[PDB]
RNA sequence: UGGGAGAGGGUGGUGGAAUUCCCGGAGUAGCGGUGAAAUGCGCAGAUACCGGGAGGAACGCCGAUGGCGAAGGCAGCCACCUGGUCCACCCGUGACGCUGAGGCGCGAAAGCGUGGGGAGCAAACCGGAUUAGAUACCCGGGUAGUCCACGCCCUAAACGAUGCGCGCUAGGUCUCUGGGUCUCCUGGGGGCCGAAGCUAACGCGUUAAGCGCGCCGCCUGGGGAGUACGGCCGCAAGGC
C-alpha cells in the first residue's frame, strides 16, 4: 500500500509515502555497512559532470550480495527484510547455517522466517538462485547477471523482473523489465521472482522539499537560460524552441538514438524495447 | 443408426474409454446431437463432459480434417 | 521435379486462389483469376476459378507433376468448379479435403460478419 | 463445508432435549454456524456478492427466531446470545 | 480427504531410467502432498489425437487416491514443474453412470 | 435425516481452434475489396503454401422451444471456497407468519480515477467511393475503449412494458428435473392450446390479466419537462 496524508498543509494534500509494512528491523547490519562517499555530481576533477545533485540526506552504504553462486548449497534463513535507502528496493537480511550473514535485494513475497538457497539443484521457489539453464522456461525471475561470474545486473528496482522465454544453445532468451529481447548466457546466475516494493512507483514526492532530501536539486530549463547557457537560450519575451529541440551541449533531444552502432553486444540482443 | 443402440452396458463418466467415445464423434470431429446419439437430456452432458474432457487428454481430437 | 504433391485452393467470394505444392509442402507454382487475366469483380466467378485450377496445373505438370492431393478452403462460389478443373486437367486426384478454417469462437470479425 | 460431525456436535450441544432437533436453540445454533463460515468466505471473496445475498437471508433469519425465543423466553434468550456470543 | 483421479502424461521418448526418475519423483510427491494410493493403471505409450509439445505419443499413468481437499491444487502445480510432465489432469472421483 | 439437478457466485490453474505480428523455407504478378470501383497493399518479393516463435481475446460441435439466479445476468476444461433450490422420509420446533415508508446491499452497456495489458474489433478521426451535397449508409486505415486489478458511476425497451405472499376455480399436449409400483401415478420448474370467468378490444386463462384477503409502490389530459429553482449524491459526465 502506499499511504495518504489529510491537506493539513498545501503540500501533505498530495504528499504520499511507503508504508514500509513489509520492513522488520529498521537498524542496519553493523559488519554488513560501510560509509557512502556522497558525490555531488563531481569527479575527480571536481567537476560537476552530472549536474544538479547533492544536499542530500546522509546514506550508509549496505553490502550487498549480487553474486550468490558464492556459497553454492549451503541454506539460509530470511532473518529480516530492512529499509535501504540506496535502491528502490527492500533487502533481506540472510542468516547463513553456515553462520554468514548477507543482504540480498528482497523479492516480493519473501517471508521473513523461510529459507533460500542458491545451486544447480535449487527447489524452484522465491528467492532461490540458480543459473539461468537450470531455471523452467516461463517462469519470471530477478536479480540477474549479464555474463557468467560477473555480478547481478538486471532487474534490481523495485518491482521488476525478467522473464525466460525459451532457450538456445548455450544462451537463454529474456525479456528485460523494458521489453527487449536478449540473450543472456544459461550460466549466469539469476533469483526467481519479482523485486518486492512494487509500489513504489505510486509515490507523489509532494512537495520541493522532498525531491532535495533525496539529493536533487533544483532543474533548470534551457529555455529559462541565455544563448551562452543553452540551445535554448534567450529570445525577447517567452519563446518557442526556434529549431530541433536540443541538450545544453548541443545534441538533439527529440528521437535521436545514441547506442553505438558497431557494439558488439548487438548480436545478443533480439528486439529493442517496445514502445 | 443410433449410436446408443449399437453398445452394450457403458460408463458416461468414463474418459479413459476411448473406443466406447470415438464412436460418438462425427467424421469431422464433431459431437453427434441427440437425434444421432440417441441419449436422453441428461445422459448428454454426462457424455459431452468427459467427451471434452478426453480430448484435453489427448485421446480424442479438437477436430479432424474432412476428406472426400 | 516432383510427381506426387498438394494442390491448395483459397477460394473467396471475390477470388479463387490455386497453388501447387510439393509433398513436403513447398509451393512449385500458383494462379489465381488475376493471372488467367481477370479485374475486378470477375475473379470470383465460377469460371475464373476453372481457368485458374488448370494454369495452376499446366504449370505443374510442365515440372513433372503427376499426383496431388487436393486441400480446400474457403466457402467460394467458384470453389467446386476449381475442384472439377483439376480432376479433368490430367493430374490424379488422389485425394480430396477440405480444411477451412474455422475458429471456436476467436476473434471478433468485423461488422459485415455480425 | 462444515461436516457432519461437525454439525451434530452443534446439535448435541444445543438440543433442548436428547432427542431435540429443529428447536429454536439448535435452529439458532446450526444458523450461527453457517453465517459465521460464510462471514469468512465472504472477507476474502469480497467479490462474490450472490453467496452475501444468502448471508443476509441467514443473518435475517436467525435474527427473527431470536426475537421470538426473547418474546417467550428471556432467560433462554439472553442465555443463547450469550452461549453463541452475538448480539451487537 | 477425498477422492480424486490423478492423470499424468510422459515425454514418450525417454529412456526407462529416466522414466523411472519422474516417477520417483511423482510417488513422493503423492506422499508429500497427503495422497494415498490406492488402485493404479499404468497404461505405458498410447497414440495421442493430436500432437503434444511436437509429439504424436504420450505416456499415460493414472491413480486413484486418497488426500486431503486443500492440498490437490498445489500438488498439481509441483506435478507440472517437469519438462518431461507434459499433461497433469486431477479429477474429483465420481461412480460411473451406466447407459442402456 | 437422506438424496438430486444446474452456463448460480468467487479464487487459482489450464486445453485446443482461429486472427494478428515476427523468424525460416519455397514460390511469382498480383492481392484485396465492391452493386460496380477506388483508396490500400505488392518485383524493396506481396497474396496463396509449409515449419517455427510471440501475444491478447473469445470459447466452435455438445446447444435445446434447455438449465441456473431476486434482478442485472451466467457457457471450453479442472480443482478449491460458496449461495440459492427441488424431491423423499413425515423425525424435531409450536404461528416463530406475510408485506414493507425510511435504511442497507446488489445492479447490463457506455462512462470516470490509478496502475497493468493490448491479437482482433472499433466511437472520434483520415482516406477511397456513392451523391446535387454525404460532416452518413459501402470500402482501406484508425485512437480511446473493449480485457485484468482496485475504487467510482447507479442509468435503460433494468420488459412478462404484468409488485410480493396466500387460498379457491375443467382439462388437452410438448419439455426439464426429482420420488413411487415407472402401464402410469405424484411433486417442482419451462412453453403451447384451451373450461369457467375476465377484458375497450387485442388477448389472459392453476406461470390469470379468473374469483378473493393482506401490505407496499404508482396513476389523475397533451406539451412545457424529467426542464427550472431548492436540496442530497458524484472526480466529472451526471443521477435522484
Ligand atoms: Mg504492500
Ligand atoms: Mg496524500
Ligand atoms: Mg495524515
Ligand atoms: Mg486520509
Ligand atoms: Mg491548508
Ligand atoms: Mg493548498
Ligand atoms: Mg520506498
Ligand atoms: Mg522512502
Ligand atoms: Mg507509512
Ligand atoms: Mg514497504
Ligand atoms: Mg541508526
Ligand atoms: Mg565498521
Ligand atoms: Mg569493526
Ligand atoms: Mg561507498
Ligand atoms: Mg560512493
Ligand atoms: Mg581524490
Ligand atoms: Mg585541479
Ligand atoms: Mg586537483
Ligand atoms: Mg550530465
Ligand atoms: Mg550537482
Ligand atoms: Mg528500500
Ligand atoms: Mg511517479
Ligand atoms: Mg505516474
Ligand atoms: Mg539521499
Ligand atoms: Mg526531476
Ligand atoms: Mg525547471
Ligand atoms: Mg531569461
Ligand atoms: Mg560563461
Ligand atoms: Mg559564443
Ligand atoms: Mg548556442
Ligand atoms: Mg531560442
Ligand atoms: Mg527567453
Ligand atoms: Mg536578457
Ligand atoms: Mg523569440
Ligand atoms: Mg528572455
Ligand atoms: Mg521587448
Ligand atoms: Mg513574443
Ligand atoms: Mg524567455
Ligand atoms: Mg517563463
Ligand atoms: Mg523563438
Ligand atoms: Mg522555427
Ligand atoms: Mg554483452
Ligand atoms: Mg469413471
Ligand atoms: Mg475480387
Ligand atoms: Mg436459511
Ligand atoms: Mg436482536
Ligand atoms: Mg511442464
Ligand atoms: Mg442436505
Ligand atoms: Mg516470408
Ligand atoms: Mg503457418
Ligand atoms: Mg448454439
Ligand atoms: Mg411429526
Ligand atoms: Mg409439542
Ligand atoms: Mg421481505
Ligand atoms: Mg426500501
Ligand atoms: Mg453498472
Ligand atoms: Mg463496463
Ligand atoms: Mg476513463
Ligand atoms: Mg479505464
Ligand atoms: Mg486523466
Ligand atoms: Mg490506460
Ligand atoms: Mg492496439
Ligand atoms: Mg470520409
Ligand atoms: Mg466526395
Ligand atoms: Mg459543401
Ligand atoms: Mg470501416
Ligand atoms: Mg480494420
Ligand atoms: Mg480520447
Ligand atoms: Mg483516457
Ligand atoms: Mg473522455
Ligand atoms: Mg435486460
Ligand atoms: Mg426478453
Ligand atoms: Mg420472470
Ligand atoms: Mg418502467
Ligand atoms: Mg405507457
Ligand atoms: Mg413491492
Ligand atoms: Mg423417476
Ligand atoms: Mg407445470
Ligand atoms: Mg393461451
Ligand atoms: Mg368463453
Ligand atoms: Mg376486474
Ligand atoms: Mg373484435
Ligand atoms: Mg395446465
Ligand atoms: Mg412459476
Ligand atoms: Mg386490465
Ligand atoms: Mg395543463
Ligand atoms: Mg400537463
Ligand atoms: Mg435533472
Ligand atoms: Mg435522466
Ligand atoms: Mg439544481
Ligand atoms: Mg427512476
Amino acid at each position: 500500500a502506499v499511504k495518504k496524508f489529510k491537506p493539513y498543509t498545501p503540500s501533505r494534500r498530495f504528499m504520499t509515502v511507503a508504508d514500509f509494512s513489509e520492513i522488520t528491523k529498521t537498524e542496519p547490519e553493523k559488519s554488513l555497512v560501510k560509509p557512502l562517499k556522497k558525490t555531488g555530481g563531481r569527479n575527480n576533477q571536481g567537476r560537476i559532470t552530472v549536474r544538479f545533485r547533492g544536499g542530500g540526506h546522509k546514506r550508509l552504504y549496505r553490502i550487498i550480495d549480487f553474486k550468490r553462486w558464492d556459497k553454492v548449497g549451503i541454506p539460509a534463513k530470511v532473518a529480516a527484510i530492512e529499509y535501504d535507502p540506496n535502491r528502490s528496493a527492500r533487502i533481506a537480511l540472510l542468516h547463513y547455517v553456515d553462520g554468514e550473514k548477507r543482504y540480498i535485494i528482497a523479492p516480493d513475497g519473501l517471508q521473513v522466517g523461510q529459507q533460500v538457497v542458491a545451486g544447480p539443484d535449487a527447489p524452484i521457489q522465491v528467492g532461490n538462485a540458480l543459473p539461468l539453464r537450470f531455471i523452467p522456461v516461463g517462469t519470471v525471475v530477478h536479480a540477474v547477471e549479464l555474463e557468467p561470474k560477473k555480478g547481478a545486473k538486471l532487474a534490481r528496482a523495485a518491482g521488476t523482473s525478467a522473464q525466460i522465454q525459451g532457450r538456445e544453445g548455450d544462451y537463454v532468451i529474456l525479456r528485460l523489465p523494458s521489453g527487449e529481447l536478449r540473450k543472456v548466457h544459461g550460466e549466469c546466475y539469476a533469483t526467481v521472482g519479482a523485486v518486492g516494493n512494487a509500489d513504489h512507483k505510486n509515490i507523489v514526492l509532494g512537495k520541493a522539499g522532498r525531491s532535495r532530501w533525496l539529493g536533487r536539486r533544483p532543474h533548470v530549463r534551457g529555455a529559462a537560460m541565455n544563448p551562452v547557457d543553452h540551445p535554448h537560450g534567450g529570445g525577447e519575451g517567452r519563446a518557442p524552441r526556434g529549431r530541433p529541440p536540443a541538450s545544453p551541449w548541443g545534441w538533439q533531444t527529440k528521437g535521436l538514438k545514441t547506442r553505438k552502432r558497431r557494439k558488439p553486444s548487438s548480436r545478443f540482443i533480439i528486439a529493442r524495447r517496445k514502445k | 443408426a443410433k449410436v446408443k443402440a449399437t453398445l452394450g452396458e457403458f460408463d458416461l463418466r468414463d474418459y479413459r474409454n476411448v473406443e466406447v467415445l470415438k464412436r460418438f464423434l462425427s467424421e469431422t470431429g464433431k459431437i453427434l446431437p441427440r437425434r444421432r446419439t440417441g441419449l436422453s437430456a441428461k445422459e448428454q452432458r454426462i457424455l459431452a463432459k468427459t467427451i471434452k474432457r478426453a480430448r484435453i487428454l489427448g485421446l480424442l481430437p479438437f477436430t479432424e480434417k474432412l476428406v472426400r | 521435379q516432383v510427381a506426387s504433391g498438394r494442390a491448395y485452393i483459397h477460394a473467396s467470394y471475390n477470388n479463387t486462389i490455386v497453388t501447387i505444392t510439393d509433398p513436403d509442402g513447398n509451393p512449385i507454382t500458383w494462379s489465381s483469376g488475376g493471372v488467367i487475366g481477370y479485374k475486378g469483380s470477375r475473379k470470383g466467378t465460377p469460371y475464373a476459378a476453372q481457368l485458374a485450377a488448370l494454369d495452376a496445373a499446366k504449370k505443374a505438370m510442365a515440372y513433372g507433376m503427376q499426383s496431388v492431393d487436393v486441400i480446400v478452403r474457403g466457402t467460394g462460389a467458384g470453389r467446386e468448379q476449381a475442384i472439377r478443373a483439376l480432376q479433368a486437367s490430367g493430374l490424379q486426384v488422389k485425394s480430396i479435403v477440405d480444411d477451412t478454417p474455422v475458429p471456436h469462437n476467436g476473434c471478433r470479425p468485423k461488422k459485415k460478419f455480425r | 463445508p462444515i461436516t457432519k460431525e461437525e454439525k451434530q456436535k452443534v446439535i448435541q450441544e444445543f438440543a433442548r432435549f436428547p432427542g431435540d432437533t429443529g428447536s429454536t436453540e439448535v435452529q439458532v445454533a446450526l444458523l450461527t454456524l453457517r453465517i459465521n463460515r460464510l462471514s469468512e468466505h465472504l472477507k476474502v471473496h469480497k467479490k462474490d456478492h450472490h453467496s452475501h445475498r444468502g448471508l443476509l437471508m441467514m443473518v435475517g433469519q436467525r435474527r427473527r427466531l431470536l426475537r421470538y425465543l426473547q418474546r417467550e423466553d428471556p432467560e433462554r434468550y439472553r442465555a443463547l446470545i450469550e452461549k453463541l456470543g452475538i448480539r451487537g | 480427504m477425498r477422492r480424486y483421479e490423478v492423470n499424468i502424461v510422459l515425454n514418450p521418448n525417454l529412456d526407462q531410467s529416466q522414466l523411472a526418475l519422474e516417477k520417483e519423483i511423482i510417488q513422493r510427491a503423492l506422499e508429500n502432498y497427503g495422497a494415498r494410493v490406492e488402485k493404479v493403471e499404468e497404461l505405458g505409450l498410447r497414440r495421442l489425437a493430436y500432437p503434444i509439445a511436437k509429439d504424436p505419443q504420450g505416456y499415460f499413468l493414472w491413480y486413484q487416491v486418497e488426500m486431503p481437499e486443500d492440498r490437490v491444487n498445489d500438488l498439481a502445480r509441483e506435478l507440472r514443474i517437469r519438462d518431461n510432465v507434459r499433461r497433469v489432469m486431477v479429477v474429483k472421483s465420481q461412480e460411473p453412470f451406466l447407459a442402456n
